[PDB]
Formats: structure tokens, sequence, C-alpha cells
């Protein structure tokens, strides 16, 4: 029971400074341990960034030595990360962690996206089998969701009245914006005879696009 | 920098199994290594420090040991919460560095992918783009390769793939592969082919369409 919690902006434009705070409770950042920043890149690789010890000494990973600064505020029981000149390869999840008996206590992580993009509603293209390929027992439909920002769309098939094989595929960066797809499998006689409708919500842009799926 | 090589990079296992994960450093680290668990979606928990010592709140079915450049983690009688990713980390010398992780995944039976290919939609074509989508759904194991062909010719540029995490109800994997082309190039070729090479078959599962039909 030693708690750490990260806070700060989760969106930073390139060449600005990423800045974050770790807030410690139930133990003093003056009193013991090194107090660390570790980041996890997309695809899951981990990188140790640096620390400031309980006596205020810092160590930084040479890989970031010229653009990193770690500080603290002993009276708020807080330490801080600042990471200058960020580019899109600084998109990662940031953790603050105590070293000492290994790495026992971790914050909950905060993802920080480094992007120049503006809020953009998605384009939603329905995915229906091209005629000719006559099918078997089940039929697979989908929706392609292209050119949105920031991340977090939600694709609801009917009212959710379907998770008969609803697959959601992780978004990828494509052209500065995000693309994801969703699939839904249904019996080959439930469609096209029934309405299959994919509703795509992008709350950041206050937009929802419904596509009803059409044969041929 | 000390390089941490973790073996294996994934593992398919069942509740009750014992699992053993190893770590190799490029240099002797004299037991200055720890072990970490990241549950899926979640943050980290420190398991082991100094090669062999348990952190507080860590059940005794977790154990480690090693010497020199070689150390392992053992988890005995796997429980459902134990399905997670595990990393070693060396702190013998700065910078501190991590292995690439071992994902513990759930064992199931081999399953073939249901492969579906879709032509660009008009609407997309309207805007000057043409994405050809191919879902390869509900397969096991997670190892799979996807090959695109345009008029017989194999195509690598413009392909983007996206994999789901192991499914929470059936324990299979899915991928989408998308081949993005200009509407211009698209209208210049007839046959679009998506081939899935998987363990459950000696031969690719092929799916195709012709631009010119219908």
């Amino acid at each position: 029971d030693v708690q750490l919690q990260e806070s700060g902006p989760s969106l930073v434009k390139p060449s600005q400074s990423l800045s974050l705070t770790c807030t410690v409770t139930g133990y003093s950042i003056t009193s013991d341990f090194a107090w660390n920043w570790i980041r996890q890149f997309p695809g899951n690789k981990l990188e140790w960034m640096g620390y400031i010890s309980y006596s205020g000494n810092t160590r930084y990973n040479p890989s970031l030595k010229s653009r990193i600064s770690i500080t603290r505020d002993t009276s708020k029981n807080q330490f801080f990360l600042q990471l200058n000149s960020v580019t899109i390869e600084d998109t990662a999840t940031y953790y603050c962690v105590t070293a000492g008996r290994g790495f026992p206590y971790w914050g909950q992580g905060t993802l920080v996206t480094v992007s120049a993009a503006k809020t953009t509603p998605p384009s939603v293209y329905p995915l229906a089998p091209g005629c000719g390929d006559t099918t078997g027992s089940s039929v697979t439909l989908g929706c392609l969701v292209k050119g949105y920002f920031p991340e977090s769309v939600t694709v609801t098939w009917n009212s959710g009245s379907l998770s008969s094989s609803v697959h959601t595929f992780p978004a990828l960066l494509q052209s500065g914006l995000y693309t994801m797809s969703s699939s839904v499998t249904v019996p080959s006689s439930t469609w096209p005879s029934e309405t299959v409708t994919c509703s795509v919500a992008h709350p950041a842009s206050s937009t929802t696009v419904d596509k009803k799926l059409e044969p041929s | 920098d000390i390089l941490m090589t973790q073996s294996p990079s994934s593992m398919s296992v069942s509740l009750g199994d014992t699992v053993s994960i190893t770590c190799h450093s490029s240099q002797d680290i004299n037991s200055n290594i720890g072990w970490l668990q990241q549950k899926p979606g979640k943050s980290f928990k420190g398991l082991i420090y100094h090669g062999t010592n348990l952190d507080d709140e860590v059940p005794s079915r977790f154990s480690g040991s090693g010497s020199g450049a070689d150390y392992s983690l053992t988890i005995s009688s796997l429980e459902s919460e134990d399905f997670a990713d595990y990393y070693c980390v060396q702190y013998a010398q700065f910078p501190w560095t991590f292995g690439g992780g071992t994902k513990l995944e759930i064992k199931r039976a081999d399953a073939a992918p249901t492969v579906s290919i879709f032509p660009p939609s008009s609407e997309q074509l309207t805007s000057g783009g043409a994405s050809v989508v191919c879902f390869l759904n509900n397969f096991y194991p997670k190892d799979i390769n996807v090959k695109w062909k345009i008029d017989g010719s194999e195509r690598q540029n413009g392909v983007l793939n996206s994999w789901t995490d192991q499914d929470s109800k059936d324990s299979t994997y899915s991928m989408s592969s998308t081949l993005t082309l200009t509407k211009d190039e698209y209208e210049r070729h007839n046959s679009y082919t998506c081939e899935a090479t998987h363990k459950t078959s000696t031969s690719p599962i092929v799916k195709s369409f012709n631009r010119n039909e219908c």
C-alpha cells in the first residue's frame, strides 16, 4: 500500500514538451527509493527513462539525456517528467515506479499521444461480399473506419443485439489519422433478409455514422 | 547497454500448468534482475527482485533463481489472473533495460481461419481511394501469414495488418489485412487475392474477386 498516480496532458504536439506528474501517497519521496519514469511503446516494448532518488539525485537513460529532466516537490510529495522536443515516436504509455526491492509500486500508466492532427470524424465504408463468391453457412460483413482523430470510436452492430462473432480490430496510424475495422458474422439466411446495421460513434467529434449493409 | 533476451516470446498454457520463463543478459548481472507482471489492459506488478526474492503480496507459486547471465521465473499451478505478460529487467548497470516480454496465452485446439475478402466500396472510390479488406477470423494458433496478389503478382507495399488480442470467449485470434491503393491503380487490375498460410492446412486458404464483374 504505497500509491502513485500519474496526471498531465495526454495529447502533445510535436516539438513541444511532454510533461507529467506522479503523485505519491502512503510513503515519502524524500525518505527512500529511486522514483522512476518508465514508458511502454505501442507493440509493448519498455524503456527506462530515468529517476530522481530520495536524496534528489537524478539518473537519465543516455538515449534521452539531452531532452529529459526529472524534478520533484517534496512538500506535495510529487515528482515530474518533462520531455522536450517530442515527436510521434514519443507516443507511449508513461509510468512512474519506485525502484528498491525491485520495482514493487507502479502508477496506473498514462498514455500520451504526440500528434499534429485536428479532431476529424471518420469515414465509414461498408464491407459486403463482392457478388460472384457465393457463400456457405455463415456470412461475414464489416465496416471500415478511416481518417479519424483522436482515437476512441465504438462500432455497435444493431443495438449490440449482435455479438455473434463481432471482431474489433485495433486502430493503426495511416496518413496522420486513425483507421480501424470491425467484422460481424451472422447466419447466411439472416442476411441480406435482415437489416444488418453498423453504427460508428466518435464522441470527440460529436458524430455517429450508421451504415446498413447492402448485398452485391 | 545490457541486452535482455527473453524466452519464449509467447506461451499457450492451461490453468494448473507450471510455466517457466527465462531471461538471458549479454553480460553477467550478478542476480540484479527482477520480474514483472502486466495483466491485460493493466498496469504492472513487481514479482521478484534479486533473481529470487518475492515482493510483498506475491503468492509463493511464483519463484525465480539464476546466476551469471541466466535466470528463470517459475509459476506453478497457473490461475486465471496469471495470464499476463511477464518481463525481466536488469538493474546491474545504467541504463536499466528490459527483455521483450513473454505473453501467457490460453491453450485451445487448432482452428482454421474463416477468410473473407471485400472490394473497395463506391463511396471510397468516389474520394479517390481504394482499400481492399480481408478478414482472417477465429483461428488458432496465433501464427499466421497473409499474402496479397494482384493479377497473379504478389504485392507487399500498401499492406496494413491489425490483430485482435486473444478472444475472451473462444480463445482464437483474428486479423484484418488491408491493401490500400489509389482508385487509379485499382481500376487497372482484375483479380484481387488474399491468401492465408496457417498450421491447420498444408496449403493456403485463397479468397478472390474480379474487379470486372456483376
